[PDB]
């Protein structure tokens, strides 16, 4: 297929918020994953046209990527940390749904996800 | 796999 429109990164009708944990999510969690040597395939939406993956968006109906997450955090799009955490989890789950064990992208996701989970274990106080 | 080789 053609690619779908990307996930929105702002919405003028969605209440915005800053919280301690959202600040951590941007400045510690996303920052650390973004600079990782294996971040690059996850820094923007999957381009199924460029990668020649005709079935990607037939299989994956809730796409997510760290570029979208970064922009959402920068825009104060999320109301709470759980929304953000869910987007990271969606990103990883999609990778594991679509790709096979031992594919490079799966090895990369695994390494990023382990780092993610350690940082989430370390989430600060809500206030 | 589907996405090919990515690790240097």
């Amino acid at each position: 297929s053609m690619n779908p429109p990307p996930p929105e990164t702002s919405n003028p009708n969605k209440p915005k918020r800053q919280t301690n944990q959202l600040q951590y999510l941007l400045r510690v969690v996303l920052k650390t994953l973004w600079k990782h040597q294996f971040a690059w395939p996850f820094q923007q939406p999957v381009d199924a046209v460029k990668l020649n993956l005709p079935d990607y968006y037939k299989i994956i109906k809730t796409p997510m990527d760290m570029g979208t997450i970064k922009k959402r955090l920068e825009n104060n799009y999320y109301w709470n940390a759980q929304e953000c955490i869910q987007d990271f989890n969606t990103m990883f789950t999609n990778c594991y749904i679509y790709n096979k064990p031992g594919d490079d992208i799966v090895l990369m996701a695994e390494a990023l996800e382990k780092l993610f989970l350690q940082k989430i274990n370390e989430l600060p106080t809500e206030e | 796999g589907a996405k090919g080789s990515k690790i240097n």
